């Protein structure tokens, strides 16, 4: 789930 | 009558965190998929959102209280705002003499009927540059435009926060730094926070038409398949 | 002694639709994310493969018996041998002059290295190019590639095929014309058809070390978000 | 499930 962003998130 | 020490930190890490992820020579634009004027605008646009998606998370990582909150709730404002911070850091490359949005030359200058090659109609880009307009005639300091945007970000009213307070007052901090801000250090804007206040609810009724018409494009397999994986992420609905 | 004309018709559909699906010009890379020389070729060679695998699937769409498949098992089909087929069909810009993949100027010549820059390693690229001069050495006709790719595509042995007897026949059927059309009509290549069938063995065994090398790209998501919806859909695995 | 694949077999 939102596996981009969390990675983006930092 | 005087700005707070705590509130010009809060300014300068906000400026600070625009010039790093804002390019004025827009110089990365030529490792877009090129523009072409069937929805032929839509890869090298899609391209620009996704790019910009990537620099908003860069500045949002640099709001004072956004690294505090929840992963989930950073999920949650990122999804429902990003749009919203497009369209605002946009204006700077907005023009009034062309209508259009320059950042190069007739290659990457976004006439209106560029981006209804993309998917787009007329009821989101009609309201779109007409609200471009009216905040380009505010003519904004860095200050405020920066303050807007961290603003616009950080609204509680936005589906999936959990943190309510924790949010409403982080929102609630950096507009107190934007009201003294305006009244202290810019001359004749004793009027100007009402309507950067309305540009915000501005944003609400584009994202919405914009959201509305982007359910439209991805749920046509051929036109979705021209995004990029992080826009269909941040733009589809998941927890 | 002599073709028979069912033979030939089947021939026919099958040069005629690689030439709709494949351009000499490679006049279409232009519109792909430009190659960079970190994986800076990731994003060219993604839209590279991107598409291709369009291309494939027009291929496919026109092999005679592959549309009475179900669409499960042209989906079975095509996503485990689509790799195989991009490096099938890539033989026809593959050069020993320079061993590379020649679609251009320098821009679209394709070294070892550059291939490195988008995140595979000597152990896929190594055998890849051993596998692309032999291949080219081959000096296969037209109607053989063709044919060679369609027999390839039509393989039953694959994860998910539900209906092994109906492929294993169409693709029975297709070997029996590249037998027969090697014999009638190749002077010398009594021993080109065990040849061909070789290289069927060695796609595996260069499929089989992608997928691994693929894997490991797509779990990390700063690498994952640089492919296209198509690529990820294509080498993922679901139903 | 392939969404994409589904479209593009016509
Ligand atoms: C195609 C569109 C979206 C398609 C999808 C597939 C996402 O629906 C329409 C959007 C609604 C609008 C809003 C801003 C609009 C623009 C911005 C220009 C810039 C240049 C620079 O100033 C950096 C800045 O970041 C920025 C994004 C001009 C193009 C259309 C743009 C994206
Ligand atoms: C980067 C790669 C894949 C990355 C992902 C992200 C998919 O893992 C490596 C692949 C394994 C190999 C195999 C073929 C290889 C090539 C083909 C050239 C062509 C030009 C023309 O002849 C049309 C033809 O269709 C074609 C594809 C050269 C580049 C590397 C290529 C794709």
């Amino acid at each position: 789930k939102h596996k981009i962003l969390h990675r983006l998130l930092q | 009558h005087m700005l707070s020490d705590e509130q010009m930190q809060i300014i300068n890490s906000l400026v600070e965190a625009h010039h790093k992820t804002y390019d004025d020579s827009y110089s990365d634009f030529v490792r877009f998929r090129p523009p072409v004027r069937r929805l032929s605008m839509l890869p090298h646009l899609a391209d620009l959102v996704s790019y910009s998606i990537q620099k908003v998370i860069g500045f949002a990582k640099m709001i004072p209280g956004f690294r505090d909150l929840t992963a989930e709730d950073q999920i949650a404002l990122l999804k429902s705002s990003a749009i919203e911070i497009i369209m605002l850091r946009s204006n700077q490359s907005f023009s009034l003499e062309d209508m259009s949005w320059s950042c190069g030359g007739p290659d990457f200058k976004y006439c209106i009927n560029d981006v209804t090659k993309a998917g787009h109609t007329l009821e989101l880009l009609e309201p779109l540059v007409k609200f471009q307009v009216g905040l380009k005639k505010l003519k904004l300091h860095e200050e405020e435009h920066v303050l807007l945007m961290a603003i616009c970000l950080l609204s509680p009213d936005r589906p999936g926060v959990q943190d309510h307070v924790r949010i409403e007052a982080l929102q609630d901090r950096l507009c107190d730094v934007l009201q003294a801000y305006i009244r202290i250090q810019h001359p004749g804007g004793r009027l100007l926070y009402a309507k950067m206040i309305q540009k915000l609810a501005d944003l609400r009724s584009l994202n919405e038409e914009h959201s509305k018409q982007y359910r439209s494009l991805s749920f046509q397999p051929e036109h979705s398949m021209q995004l990029t994986p992080l826009v269909l992420e941040v733009f589809g609905s998941e927890v």
